[PDB]
């Protein structure tokens, strides 16, 4: 637990080491229930690994084609050539329904740990579950895990929160310039006097609607002032 | 340890497994009281029954009868006994049959025996379950077809609130909504027809008129929740 | 131990948790004897019924309006249904009271005499119109589903989001006057109002809730 988030902070009662990425912290007092812990515990785990996914396709599809732009890559003009100007209606319908089996799977593994391991279909092997969040199994696929679970569960909480800043990052320094995050860099390293967080807050090149083949999304900035 | 509507989930107290399609399905708790879920059973078993027979009714008019469409069936059959002595004949025969069915629901240990031909007489059954004239020939065992009945009849059904809901969409029967669906799936969806966005809500148009005419006085007809829908 | 309106306050001593929906919201002390505490169940309860039935039904005619059906706003459906249907007015409002002269002296009488209304004096109704509690009458008619009956705990628990519910749909009821008062269009335009533009088509911004504009 030791190596708390700042030198002289005595570490919360709740937050003993057990929990791995542990540092003595919520300083607003959320982690005070067990069971809202343990139900914020699996949605830090969600935004570590959703936000790990974030980074590494915004920062990998300007890698193979620094044109196409990540911020509007969601527009059907932008979706590539067997899926251009697809009905997004039917894309949205596959993802819901395949998004609402996946997450309602994995929320009753919340709510009652253990009941759901089997292949509900196929009536016979199951997922071997240590504990929650991480089912493992056929979802580790190499076996990196049955080692020190500890260890890579720090790396994996560790790459998940600096991933979570750095999407977070990613969209305001691209509402701000309108720029990607590889390309804000070169903007950086161009004239590092004029191309930083000065005079480009308070501008916001995200504009205010955008129609998607009939529909207008309200389309927000994080700050004021366009 | 039943299969149940959602695996990690505990069935409610009231439902035990006892009767047949018990799944623990019942988050509003409405088969709570003993009383009311031997109604809620009967008129779960004639709602199926009745989508059941509808869905094979609709699905079987379609492949025999692609001209006419099954909405507007009711508006051109044509027949020669009269619009008003249809609904006599079916108002006294139904009514008959209702009540007999009611008067089972109300005391099962009352209506059995045949009025005119009395010495005809239904076995012992159970409610809703009447057996012996209206089941010969049953295969198997009676449990097992007692729970595919229900799962047939619960898909049923939905089934049936699908066929209206594509009827009142598209304006097409069962097959040429799927012939709508197997001919351009992405764009043939619900939420393709629909969305509801945070200023503005697209809702598919209607495929039903407000009236027919139908021989002089005319029939509303309300297409279902239009408005409400998406 | 329990929540109440105002955090820190202990709530009156008139007013411990048995109540559905209680929060310790008495500042004037109205109901600090416990029949006119009795009496104010009662009118909370079916202040709120009439409230959820009336904010039901202002949404759904307005989400039947400005989709492009032929329904009104709730504000002028009163003439539109008196003048399009050939309905005299007067004897809809006296057909109105009958109706309801009757089935508020039932209640009205069952709240001076709990075990009474049920001797079959009417037309032969015995358990029907016993009652359960006060604001809860139930039976074979006023719970056809039967829900009443069953688990008690998760009875509680309706009778607690009965209550919530009705208190803010008397806050709705309250708010979609205000909102024909100040602004004078349908409800679910002033939602779309504030939606497309989410500052400046607020309230202060209307002229009327603040008069420093
Ligand atoms: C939404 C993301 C999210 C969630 C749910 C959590 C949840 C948790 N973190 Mg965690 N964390 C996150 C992001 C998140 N974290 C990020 C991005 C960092 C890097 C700064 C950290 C760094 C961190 C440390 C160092 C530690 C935790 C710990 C904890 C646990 C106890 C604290 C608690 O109860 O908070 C519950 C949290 C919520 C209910 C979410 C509230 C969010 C508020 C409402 C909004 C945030 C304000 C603002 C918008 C943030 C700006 C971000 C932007 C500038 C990038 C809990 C499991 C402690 C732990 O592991 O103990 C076991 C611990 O020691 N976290
Ligand atoms: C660099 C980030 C990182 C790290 C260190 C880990 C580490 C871990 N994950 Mg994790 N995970 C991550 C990202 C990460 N994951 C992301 C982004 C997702 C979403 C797809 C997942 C989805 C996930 C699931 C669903 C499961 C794990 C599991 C595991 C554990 C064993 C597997 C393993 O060591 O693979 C580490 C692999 C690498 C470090 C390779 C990274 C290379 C890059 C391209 C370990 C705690 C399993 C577990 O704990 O089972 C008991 C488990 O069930 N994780
Ligand atoms: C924390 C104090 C603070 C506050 C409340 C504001 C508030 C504001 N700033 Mg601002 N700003 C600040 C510090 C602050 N600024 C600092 C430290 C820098 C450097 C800037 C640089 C900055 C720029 C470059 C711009 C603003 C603008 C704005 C306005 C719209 C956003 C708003 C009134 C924008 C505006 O409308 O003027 C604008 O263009 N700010
Ligand atoms: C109206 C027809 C109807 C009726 C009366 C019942 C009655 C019953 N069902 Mg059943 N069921 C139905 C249709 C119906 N079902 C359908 C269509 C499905 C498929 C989804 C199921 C699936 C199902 C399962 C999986 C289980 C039951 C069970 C039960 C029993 C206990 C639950 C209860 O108290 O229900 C009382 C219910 C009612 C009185 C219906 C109230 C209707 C309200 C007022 C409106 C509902 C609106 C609805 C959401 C609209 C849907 C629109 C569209 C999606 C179709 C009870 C005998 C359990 C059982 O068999 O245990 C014995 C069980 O495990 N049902
Ligand atoms: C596939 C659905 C299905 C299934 C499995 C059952 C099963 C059962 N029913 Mg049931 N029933 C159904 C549909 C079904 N029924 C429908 C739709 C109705 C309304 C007409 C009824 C009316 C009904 C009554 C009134 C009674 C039963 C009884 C029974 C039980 C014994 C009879 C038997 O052996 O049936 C076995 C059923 C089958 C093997 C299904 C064969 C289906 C064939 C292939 C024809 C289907 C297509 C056909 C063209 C449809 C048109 C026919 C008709 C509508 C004109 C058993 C539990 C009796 C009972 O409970 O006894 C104690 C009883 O008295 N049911
Ligand atoms: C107690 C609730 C209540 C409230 C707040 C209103 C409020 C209103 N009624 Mg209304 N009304 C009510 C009960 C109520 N009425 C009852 C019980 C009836 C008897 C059927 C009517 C019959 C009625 C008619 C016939 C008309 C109104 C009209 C109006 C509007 C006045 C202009 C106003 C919005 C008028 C209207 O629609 O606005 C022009 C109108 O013509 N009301
Ligand atoms: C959502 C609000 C709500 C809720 C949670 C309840 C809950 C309760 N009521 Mg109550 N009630 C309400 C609204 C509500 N009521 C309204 C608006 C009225 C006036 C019409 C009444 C009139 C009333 C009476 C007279 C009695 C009850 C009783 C009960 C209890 C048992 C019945 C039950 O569980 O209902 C469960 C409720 C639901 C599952 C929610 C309703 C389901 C759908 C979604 C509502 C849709 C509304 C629809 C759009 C418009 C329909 C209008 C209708 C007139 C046709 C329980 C405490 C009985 C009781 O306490 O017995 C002792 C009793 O006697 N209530
Ligand atoms: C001509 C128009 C006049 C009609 C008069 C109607 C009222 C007649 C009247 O007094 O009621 C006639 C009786 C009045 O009640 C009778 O009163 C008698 C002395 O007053 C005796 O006490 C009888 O026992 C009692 O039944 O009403 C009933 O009892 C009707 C009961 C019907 C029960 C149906 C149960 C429904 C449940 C099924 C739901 C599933
Ligand atoms: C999930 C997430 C992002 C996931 C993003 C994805 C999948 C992006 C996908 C895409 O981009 C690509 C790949 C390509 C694009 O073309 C398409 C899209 C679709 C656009 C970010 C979470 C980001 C989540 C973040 C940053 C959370 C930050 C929270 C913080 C810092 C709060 C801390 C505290 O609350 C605690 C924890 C405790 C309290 O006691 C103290 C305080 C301080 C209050
Ligand atoms: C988490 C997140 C998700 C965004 C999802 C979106 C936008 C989905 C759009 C999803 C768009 C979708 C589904 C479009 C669907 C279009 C459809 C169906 C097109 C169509 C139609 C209709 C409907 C007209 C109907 C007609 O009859 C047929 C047809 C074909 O013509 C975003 C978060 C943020 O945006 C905030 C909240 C704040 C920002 O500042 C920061 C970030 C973080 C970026
Ligand atoms: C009584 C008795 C007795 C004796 O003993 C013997 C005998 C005689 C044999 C018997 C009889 C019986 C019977 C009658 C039966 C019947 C049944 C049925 C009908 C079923 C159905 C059943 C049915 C069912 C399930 C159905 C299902 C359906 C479905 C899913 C559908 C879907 C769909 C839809 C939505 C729409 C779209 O667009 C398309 C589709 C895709 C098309």
């Amino acid at each position: 637990d030791r190596k708390l988030w700042a030198p002289g902070v005595v570490a919360p009662e709740y937050l003993k080491g057990d929990l791995a990425g542990d540092y003595g912290w919520d300083p607003l007092g959320l982690g005070a229930d067990p069971t809202a812990l343990k139900w914020y515990r699996q949605s830090e785990l969600q935004h570590a690994r959703w936000a790990m996914l974030g980074v590494a396709g915004v920062l990998v599809q300007e890698i193979v084609k620094p044109d196409v732009y990540f911020y509007e890559a969601g527009l059907p003009q932008n979706l590539p050539e067997p899926f251009t100007n697809i009905n997004m209606g039917g894309l949205l319908a596959w993802e819901f329904i395949l998004m609402h089996w996946v997450e309602v799977r994995r929320w009753q593994d919340y709510k009652n740990f253990g009941s759901v391991n089997e292949d509900p279909i196929f009536k016979g092997n199951k997922v071997p579950n240590p504990e929650m969040g991480y089912p493992g199994g056929i979802f580790d696929p190499f076996g990196f895990s049955k080692g020190n679970l500890k260890e890579l569960q720090t790396k994996e909480i560790k790459n998940g929160r600096l991933a979570m800043i750095a999407y977070m990052a990613f969209i305001l320094q691209a509402q701000a310039t309108g720029k990607g995050p590889l390309a804000a860099l070169s903007a950086h390293l161009s004239n590092p006097f004029g191309n930083n967080i000065l005079k480009n807050i308070g501008t916001c090149t995200v504009p205010h609607s955008v129609d998607v083949q009939g529909l207008t999304i309200p389309l927000t900035c994080l700050w004021p002032g366009s | 340890s039943r299969p149940l509507w959602l695996p990690g989930s505990t069935p409610p107290a009231h439902l035990k497994g006892d009767l047949p399609g018990d799944f623990g399905f019942d988050p509003l708790g409405l088969g709570a009281n003993a009383e009311s879920l031997k109604w809620f059973k009967e008129s779960e078993l004639v709602h199926s029954r009745w989508a059941m027979a509808a869905v094979a009714g609709i699905l079987v008019q379609e492949i025999v009868r692609p001209d006419v469409f099954w909405y507007n069936a009711g508006k051109e059959v044509e027949s020669p006994l009269g619009p008003l002595g249809l609904l006599a004949v079916e108002f006294f025969l139904m009514h008959w049959v209702e009540v007999r069915r009611w008067q089972d629901l109300r005391k099962p240990g009352s209506v059995d025996q045949d009025p005119i031909f009395s010495q005809y007489k239904l076995p012992p059954h159970e409610v809703g379950y009447p057996g012996g004239v209206f089941a010969p020939f049953i295969p198997g065992d009676l449990a097992e077809l007692k729970v595919k009945e229900i799962k047939n009849g619960r898909l049923a059904m939905l089934a049936f609130v699908g066929f209206v809901m594509a009827a009142q969409v598209t304006g097409k029967g069962p097959i040429a909504a799927l012939q709508e669906h197997l001919a351009d799936p992405w764009g043939t969806t619900i939420f393709s027809k629909a969305a509801v966005v945070p200023g503005q809500a697209v809702a598919p148009p209607c495929k039903i008129p407000a009236s027919v005419s139908y021989k002089g006085i005319e029939i509303p007809t309300p297409c279902f929740l239009q408005g409400l829908w998406p | 131990v329990r929540p109440v309106w105002f955090p820190g306050n202990p709530p009156p001593a008139h007013l411990d948790g048995s109540l559905a929906g209680d929060y310790g919201f008495d500042p004037l002390f109205l109901g600090q004897e416990p029949q006119t505490l009795k009496w104010y169940v009662q009118a909370e309860l079916v202040h709120g019924r009439f409230a959820m039935l009336g904010a039901a039904g202002i949404i759904l005619t307005s989400i039947g309006a400005k989709v492009g059906l032929g329904f009104p706003e709730w504000y002028d459906a009163g003439k539109v249904v008196v003048e399009k249907n050939n309905i005299d007015f007067p004897t809809l409002m006296v057909i109105q009271f009958y109706l309801m002269g009757w089935a508020e002296t039932k209640r009205w009488y069952d709240f001076k005499n709990p075990g009474s209304q049920a001797d079959g004096s009417f037309l032969g109704f015995t358990e029907e119109f016993k009652g359960l509690e006060n604001g809860y009458p139930g039976g074979r008619f006023f719970d056809p589903m039967g829900l009443s009956r069953g688990d008690a705990a998760k009875y509680q628990e309706y009778k607690q989001k009965e209550v919530k519910n009705g208190r803010l749909a008397m806050i709705a009821c309250l708010g979609f006057a205000a909102q024909y008062a100040a602004t004078g269009k349908g409800p679910l335009d002033n939602l779309a109002d504030h939606l497309a533009d989410p500052n400046h088509v607020n309230f202060a911004t209307n002229g009327v809730s603040i008069p420093i504009a």
